[PDB]
């Protein structure tokens, strides 16, 4: 009666004593004195019973036995052989006599040594006991990395090296390795993950949504769970009662911000976000009862609910489950081979970047031209005289920003129009992303589609076609959007009212600056005609789209570093 | 929409937001600083926005978004190279959905997520016993027949009955597991598919479920026979000799890349918490395995990134290399 | 009658059994316990007459 | 009994910063995570743990 | 008399002191591993 304590310690004790030997015998076979000390442990273990006896077994000496001992022969020979001693070969035994039977000595006291398999259970169809089985569960870990910097180290620096310049050793672990029942190398690659994470039972979390329902859920923010409709107006005093609304509307610091906590931090039972996390391709938030996505402006008051959704990026798990350090070694990891930027290149690209007192002109330039063809065919030489000004003036590259603006000065103004430098820059870039592009291609598998989707946009993001870029200047991404699908329930929102009307060729005379309905301008075709009942066709080709994405959602954040931002343009006071 | 890299509200010839207003929807290109550019520029909605990017829910809310707040913690928080930055970026742009994961596997990227695996074994076990003197007393009957008619004769049967009780204080006998011999199982490999089962939703595309399938079978020494009889369990196709015993199923258990990995290194729980599965020695690198032979009697757990765990099962002075 | 699954694992017990000992008194000679093993094995391995 | 245990001391001498082999334990950083000062102690439970 | 165990200032230090190459370090550029002197020399199996 030692309490819980004490009562734990003992527990903690078996636990030891169950984990140190279940296989012992053979474990320790070449270690004489382990086996006797269990077996002297094992006989001295046992309280004895009533003495009574009128005439009992004894040796050929007269000592009596004082206990049976019961394997089968192959445990006898193994102990027989160096372990035990040979007390004699017969012993006294009574006959309600001389019989030829081993006995041996063990700690104190001598105990029978009976491996009975021989004199019984031979040409008959009773099986032997003592050959009960087991069956033990063994853990594999199959991809755990650690995250700590100082957790990647070695016993010796120059442990594993190659011929090659970068170690093959950054990369996170894929495989395990271990040994067969005969000794034979066994190897685990992450395609056999298959069996059990690639079927359609990952999506059965209606159980769990309905089984949270039912727990203690009390009011929280509705600012990350909550989508509105736009409400058909010029968008400024739309981000007026915006600000109004939002510099209140906080109850408390919002939970999907806080990423700032690592594995250890995240995980303590005090995290709020700790039951919140249920499968990983699952993301669990707090919602209003009974409100429809997107709700009005104003979110209905009632008691909330919990509501889930798909997690579309693996990164979409919080930073602290998706270490940092992890992704930069794996994306280290991606282009091995591929095309790198030439300091130069990177050196202006970050140094234009982080240039403060960047003039208004090349955004008014950006914004006037609007990403449209027919406005750069005629600003050759404007736009040539206005780069070569600002470049050789502080060695920085301008029109980086808008994504049609770069390929047509690398096409147009390729001749020699600008300096060497700024095209080799240009290009560089371009090189870079079409890497990019292509190192995309070599990890998708082709010939592989389902309902219509193409296997690179059925693989990789960036090369899906319902995803769009951050900014749009024409409507050719919009319709291939609207129109690659076809299973995918699309609803398409322009600041309230549904559908575009994609009106191209809008001049001075019909300017109507105050619009807000749903007229759309594609912008004049060059190698084509405007009319009026022309169906819209897109400027480029679907490849546009792929660069364009690409660009907006890897050059500009990875140089930017969460600097720049997006935002519109007032035509009213610019034009 | 424009986007205009860096910042100024210092440069006084042009009067602050007279082209431009900053109305952000994006993650990653929240601009706390690019908000006084708007009108109606308080203390009060800074000191949110420090910590909270202003996003507007009638464009995308952050957790209905597929751009989600990591990717904007990533890459806000990252100094290591812009290549690799680059890199890592496109990695990360990738889905998370089946079919995603199994181009991912077959093509040899890794996602961001861990596994363990369970495997069940069957081992030829002996049993030591010591009991007593006195600790059984037997009594015995006397013998009775019973003559009863047979077909070709007549059948005797011989019967006599006993008794048995255990005249001991406490516990006489104690048995413990002793011996190893060959293990009936095998220590092999093969992973434990889930296609076997029934129950859980199916996906609303059968192709796509029939694809996984096929996909699941190809790779895997257990597989579901082509036919697919209905009313029945399914049985695994009929095969040539096994190579060395019945095979042994491994499940796959996932977790994030970056779980404690002292944790598996000792004899842990099988779920992950104290409410257990012996580790046996295991390599994630085929160096680490051949070099844990002890070459310089040398054992090794981390050398950069992979890790080599010893032997915490029973197994640890059996089964020579 | 342990059906084609045993028989392949016992198949294989003979392979690592054939490999493990050929020339074992020249193998093992520093170690006078494996052979002991050995005999005790060869003399309990065939039943009486 | 009663164990003494110390956390933090630090070795000030310039001679006395020297290891078994010079890349015993290194990093792909480019600083070593290894000059920094001591801040934790490291020992066994009684299980080994 | 206080008696000081086997200890390490990192976890480095400390999975080497298991005598992998029978060795014992004790220092590798300023974090330390000071070696059991307590009566637990040949005890606690690791």
């Amino acid at each position: 009666h030692l309490n819980r304590v004490a009562r734990a310690a003992l527990l903690s004790d078996l636990k030891r004593r169950v984990c140190a030997d279940m296989f012992f015998m053979t474990r320790h076979a070449r270690e004489p004195r382990l086996i006797s000390a269990y077996l002297s442990d094992m006989v001295s273990c046992t309280q004895p019973s009533v003495m009574v006896s009128r005439i009992t077994h004894t040796n050929t000496r007269g000592r009596q036995v004082d206990g049976v001992l019961v394997t089968t022969a192959t445990l006898k020979r193994q102990l027989l052989q160096g372990i035990l001693q040979i007390d004699d070969t017969a012993a006294d035994v009574p006959v309600t006599a001389r019989v030829p039977a081993d006995l041996v000595i063990v700690g104190d006291k001598l105990v029978f040594l009976e491996a009975l398999e021989r004199r019984v259970y031979q040409a008959t169809r009773v099986a032997y006991p003592l050959i009960g089985n087991i069956d033990i569960t063994f853990i594999m870990p199959m991809g755990v990395f650690q995250a700590n910097s100082m957790d990647r180290y070695t016993r010796h620096a120059g442990d594993f090296s190659t011929v090659s310049e970068q170690d093959p050793r950054q990369f996170p672990p894929q495989g395990i390795f271990f040994y067969n029942k005969d000794g034979i190398l066994t190897q685990l690659t992450l395609r056999d993950a298959m069996g059990t994470i690639c079927h359609s039972s990952l999506l059965d979390v209606e159980a769990t949504l309905v089984a949270l329902r039912q727990q203690h859920l009390d009011r929280q923010c509705y600012f990350g769970v909550y989508v509105a409709e736009g409400t058909e107006d010029t968008l400024d005093v739309q981000m007026g009662r915006f600000m109004e609304t939002w510099a209140d509307m906080m109850p408390h610091h919002p939970h999907w911000v806080n990423e700032h906590l690592t594995i250890l931090q995240f995980i303590a039972p005090s995290n709020p976000r700790l039951r919140f996390e249920l499968n990983p391709a699952f993301d669990f938030f707090v919602a209003p009862g009974d409100v429809d996505l997107p709700g009005p402006q104003r979110p209905p008051e009632a008691m909330p609910t919990v509501n889930a959704t798909l997690r579309i990026i693996n990164g979409n798990i919080p930073v602290p489950l998706c270490p940092i350090s992890f992704r930069d070694c794996r994306g280290t990891q991606l282009g091995l081979g591929r095309h790198t930027m030439t300091p130069a290149t990177i050196k202006a690209v970050k140094d234009t970047f982080e240039d403060r007192a960047y003039p208004t002109i090349f955004y008014m330039l950006e914004a006037v031209i609007h990403g449209n063809e027919r406005n750069f065919c005629a600003l050759l030489r404007l736009l040539t005289q206005c780069i070569r000004g600002y470049w050789e003036q502080s060695h920085r590259v301008a029109f980086v920003n808008n994504f049609h603006m770069l390929m047509y000065i690398t096409t147009y103004l390729g001749n020699g129009e600008l300096p060497e430098v700024c095209i080799n820059i240009y290009r560089d870039l371009l090189q870079h992303v079409r890497a990019l592009r292509q190192t995309i291609t070599d990890f998708t598998i082709q010939g592989e589609g389902h309902n219509g989707e193409t296997s690179e946009a059925l693989n990789n993001i960036l090369t899906d076609d319902t995803f769009i870029a951050p900014i749009l200047w024409d409507c050719d991404a919009l319709i291939y959007r609207d129109e690659a699908a076809r299973d995918r329930l699309p609803a398409i929102r322009v600041s309230g009212r549904n559908g575009y009307q994609a009106l191209h060729f809008v001049d001075m005379a019909g300017h109507n600056f105050q619009r807000r309905d749903n007229v759309l301008i594609h912008g004049r075709p060059v190698r084509g005609d405007t009319g009026q009942a022309i169906p819209i066709t897109p400027h480029h080709d679907r490849e546009w789209g792929i660069l364009s994405k690409i660009y907006y959602y890897i050059v500009i954040p990875a140089f930017s570093r969460g600097s720049c931002c997006t935002m519109g343009v007032r035509y009213d006071r610019l034009y | 929409g424009l986007i205009m890299m860096a910042y100024q509200a210092y440069d006084e010839t042009i009067a602050t937001g007279t082209f431009f207003y900053p109305v952000p929807v994006n993650p990653l290109f929240a601009c706390p600083e690019h908000l006084a550019s708007l009108r109606g520029m308080t203390n009060a909605r800074r000191v949110l926005a420090k910590m909270v990017p202003p996003i507007p829910p009638f464009l995308g809310a952050n957790h209905h978004a597929t751009i989600r707040q990591p990717v904007a913690y990533h890459v806000t928080h990252s100094k290591s190279d812009f290549n690799t930055l680059t890199y890592s970026l496109l990695g990360g742009y990738f889905k998370f959905t089946p079919i995603s994961l199994t181009h991912q596997l077959r093509t040899g990227f890794h996602p961001g997520i861990a596994f363990t695996v369970v495997r069940q074994d069957r081992f030829a076990t002996e049993q030591l016993l010591y009991a007593e003197r006195a600790s059984e007393s037997y009594f015995v009957g006397q013998i009775q027949v019973h003559h009863h008619d047979a077909i070709g004769g007549v059948n005797f049967t011989l019967t006599q009955p006993r008794a048995h009780v255990d005249l001991g204080v406490g516990y006489t006998a104690v048995c413990a597991t002793a011996a190893l011999r060959c293990p009936l199982t095998d220590m092999g490999n093969t992973a434990q598919n889930l296609f076997f089962s029934r129950g859980g939703v199916p996906m609303l595309h059968d192709n796509v479920t029939e694809s996984l399938r096929r996909i699941t079978a190809s790779g895997g020494r257990l597989n579901p026979t082509e036919p697919l009889p209905i009313f029945g369990g399914l049985r695994p196709a009929t095969s040539a000799g096994i190579a060395r015993g019945q095979a042994s199923v491994c499940e796959f258990v996932a977790m994030p890349v970056s779980t404690d990995l002292q944790y598996f290194r000792t004899a842990c729980n099988p779920r992950g918490r104290a409410s257990e599965a012996y580790p046996p020695l295991c390599s994630s690198d085929a160096a680490m395995l051949r070099t844990a032979h002890a070459g310089e009697t040398g054992a090794d757990e981390v050398h950069l990134a992979q890790y080599l765990i010893r032997d915490a099962s029973p197994l640890r002075g059996c089964l020579p290399l």
